């Protein structure tokens, strides 16, 4: 119970940087190089 | 392989697992990085 | 390794050494095993039966030992067609 | 003729090949049948 005004801190800032995040990044990271012709993604050894 | 003097040669590695689609590896006895041969050894492998 | 002399032939539209036999060994088997260098020894003494063969009767086209452990010993000697990774295409060709 | 044996139509995919995978090509014998190779009779049969 004690632990009641940093859970309604913590809530509060995950809300925030979600909208922030959401106002910045929405729709960014939906390009990706693919093979000339393909779809296969081109990646390396152990890059993802 | 299982033993230092079967792991030699090459081998093929399939991409996405597919067996139409394979490339040659040469084979290697790999150490691990992080490993428990001295006390020292594990003492870092521990630390991690 | 031996390097041979590799004459051009008809009846194999391709460069062919009567010398010699020549040994394929598929390509994710290592050469060097105790298995396979076993079977490199006693196969040693087949290259003058098929000399023999082959001067007795000239028409002789390919003779192949394959073994129950991948090798190819054949007469006579010519290059096969893909070497696994000296070019980019690889090689799938097991006796068995 | 030196070709080989087709079997059904052929169908390929261009979305999911990677340029240099070293694709297997054929292992199988040029078994093409007499009543194949000519026109079929019923005399034909029973030559055959």
């Amino acid at each position: 119970l004690p632990l009641f005004h940093i859970a309604l801190l913590v809530l509060f800032m995950v809300i925030i940087y979600a909208i922030i995040g959401l106002e910045l990044f929405k729709g960014k990271m939906h390009k990706t190089c693919y093979y000339i012709g393909t779809d296969i993604v081109a990646t390396v050894e152990n890059e993802k | 392989k299982m033993t230092e003097e079967e792991c030699r040669g090459y081998y093929y590695v399939y991409k996405d697992g597919d067996p139409t689609q394979m490339e040659l590896r040469p084979r290697q006895w790999i150490h691990n990085d992080f490993h428990f041969d001295n006390v020292l050894s594990a003492m870092m492998s521990l630390f991690t | 390794r031996i390097k041979p002399v590799f004459i051009d032939d008809a009846n194999f539209r391709r460069q062919v050494s009567y010398q010699h036999a020549a040994v394929h060994i598929p390509t994710d088997i290592y050469e060097g095993s105790t298995i396979v260098l076993n079977e490199l020894n006693w196969t040693s003494a087949l290259d003058d039966v098929f000399k023999k063969n082959r001067e007795e009767d000239p028409s002789l086209l390919w003779q192949v030992f394959g073994s129950a452990t991948g090798l190819a010993r054949y007469y006579p000697a010519s290059p096969w067609v893909d070497n696994s990774r000296t070019p980019n295409k690889i090689d799938l060709y097991d006796v068995r | 003729q030196p070709k080989p044996i087709g079997v059904g139509i052929p169908t390929i995919n261009l979305r999911k090949r990677r340029p240099n995978v070293q694709n297997p090509k054929s292992q199988e014998p040029v078994t093409l049948d007499f009543l194949d190779a000519e026109l079929e009779n019923d005399i034909k049969v029973e030559i055959r």
